[PDB]
């Protein structure tokens, strides 16, 4: 905060080994997939400070997503078509079918 | 309920639909209440696999009305015959699969 580089300086202890635990972290709704290190420096009207950068890579997970919003469509769609099967006097029916799946 | 539309009178084309739609929209309703529940881990819980084959049940019911609905007035005897099978192939096969269900589950 208060150092600019005539001060103080960073480093990565390691330089790629600093950061431990990261393919020992179980996230439940997503995969790490890469992390990275970074050295740099950035200037405010103040001067130039030294910073370190420390980024995470995050695939999510679908299969919650699959059970959740995927499948009940699919089906309420399969659902819709069934009145393509009954025969087109019946409008009640088939009323009924194409109504509740649209409003679903 | 989805298997009691069975006894209906298969001249009740509107009846057996409501039947099928509205138990079909409840199971959704309630298969996304049950994953609403928990955390969203990204298996599957056996309450999951039951609400499935719930699912699967009620789904299979509709289909056989439409079926039913499909030999009306072009091969009676048919449709009379399948809706005699199923009254009984329906109760037994959702007893089956509770059995096997809860003592898979219920033993761990
Ligand atoms: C996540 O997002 C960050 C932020 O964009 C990504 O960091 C970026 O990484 C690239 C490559 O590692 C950096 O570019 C490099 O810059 C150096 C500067 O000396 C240059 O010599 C290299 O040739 C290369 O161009 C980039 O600077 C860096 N972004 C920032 C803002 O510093 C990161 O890669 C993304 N992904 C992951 C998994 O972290």
């Amino acid at each position: 905060y208060g150092y600019t580089t005539d001060d103080i300086e960073f480093y990565w202890r390691g330089d790629d080994n600093a950061v431990t635990g990261v393919t020992k972290i179980e996230l439940p709704q997503f995969s790490i997939v890469d992390y990275k290190l970074i050295t740099k420096k950035v200037v405010f009207s103040t001067g130039s400070y030294p910073r370190l950068s420390l980024s995470f890579k995050l695939k999510r997970n679908i299969g919650y997503f699959i059970l959740q919003t995927y499948m009940p469509s699919i089906l309420i769609t399969i659902l819709s078509w069934v009145s393509f099967w009954i025969n087109y006097d019946a409008s009640a029916a088939r009323v009924a079918l194409g109504i509740t799946t649209v409003l679903t | 309920l989805s298997q009691v539309s069975f006894w209906l009178n298969r001249e009740s084309v509107p009846a057996r639909t409501v039947f099928g739609v509205t138990t079909v929209l409840t199971m959704t309703t309630l298969s996304i209440s049950a994953r609403n529940s928990l955390p969203k881990v990204a298996y599957a819980t056996a309450m999951d696999w039951f609400i499935a084959v719930c699912y699967a049940f009620v789904f299979s019911a509709l289909i056989e009305f439409a079926t039913v609905n499909y030999f009306t007035k072009s091969q009676p005897a048919r449709a009379a015959k399948i809706d005699r099978l199923s009254r009984i192939a329906f109760p037994l096969l959702f007893g089956i699969f509770n059995l096997v269900y809860w003592a898979t589950y219920l033993n761990r």
